[PDB]
């Protein structure tokens, strides 16, 4: 399907173009409470859910899937999804995360909210590995819908289904190297590169989980409450 | 459910 048959350069300004805008923080900012920056992220993060499911049907190869498996993925990947764009924004912020323009939290502000700082260091500590690598807007783009097509392939005739998912994991590979060697990496250096941009989705799996937990755990508290969206693809874990 | 109705959107 149309995916396969693009070339390198076509995939990524395809990627490129389906890139979800940056949103804005509600403005109503002055120190925050536990409630209020609780209120302020859960609000930002429902309505990066819905501007993330209409960037998913834009990745070459997502729309192919049936409906079932295009909800598993997004069930399955949508926290790291949330996590990588979070860090990526962050990447030009050493030490702090750019939820929005308008709210960007340093490490003592993650305080503010309890077991958050813990999750904070890690997305701190993944934007500075970013950093360090030089990671490229190309190379962000790719990763991200590697984490799409990846997250819930293990966990599904739906072999034809994975095959294909499979297949498109392997054109956006062939993407990220295609990248590297028109950066002028050497062979070595592309599959060096490439292997350390994957061991960083591990990473990012266990922030998924932690951060899971966390909200799992203000869930049960009912310190604010979470929005329809948020629960259903809260429950689905 | 709302994930339904927005991919289908
Ligand atoms: N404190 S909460 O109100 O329980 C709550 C609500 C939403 C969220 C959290 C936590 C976790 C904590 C770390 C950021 C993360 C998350 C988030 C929000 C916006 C993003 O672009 C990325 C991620 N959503």
């Amino acid at each position: 399907s149309l995916a396969l048959s693009l070339t390198a350069d076509q995939m990524v300004s395809a990627l490129l173009d389906a890139e979800p805008p940056i949103l804005y923080s509600e403005y109503d900012t002055r120190p925050f409470s536990e409630a209020s920056m609780m209120g302020l992220l859960t609000n930002l993060a429902d309505r990066e859910l819905v501007h993330m499911i209409n960037w998913a049907k834009r990745v070459p190869g997502f729309v192919d899937l049936t409906l079932h498996d295009q909800v598993h993925l997004l069930e399955c990947a949508w926290l790291e999804i949330l996590m990588i764009g979070l860090v990526w924004r962050s990447m030009e912020h050493p030490g702090k995360l750019l939820f929005a323009p308008n709210l960007l939290l340093d490490r003592n502000q993650g305080k503010c909210v309890e077991g958050m700082v813990e999750i904070f260091d890690m997305l701190l500590a993944t934007s500075s590995r970013f950093r360090m690598m030089n990671l490229q807007g190309e190379e962000f783009v790719c990763l991200k819908s590697i984490i799409l097509l990846n997250s819930g392939v293990y966990t599904f005739k739906s072999l034809e289904e994975k095959d294909h998912i499979h297949r498109v994991l392997d054109k956006i590979t062939d993407t990220l190297i295609h990248l590297m060697a028109k950066a002028g990496l050497t062979l070595q250096q592309q599959h060096q590169r490439l292997a350390q941009l994957l061991l960083i989705l591990s990473h990012i799996r266990h922030m998924s989980n932690k951060g899971m937990e966390h909200l799992y755990s203000m869930k049960c508290k009912n310190v604010v409450p979470l929005s329809d969206l948020l629960l259903e693809m809260l429950d689905a874990h | 459910k709302i994930l339904h109705r927005l991919l289908q959107d």
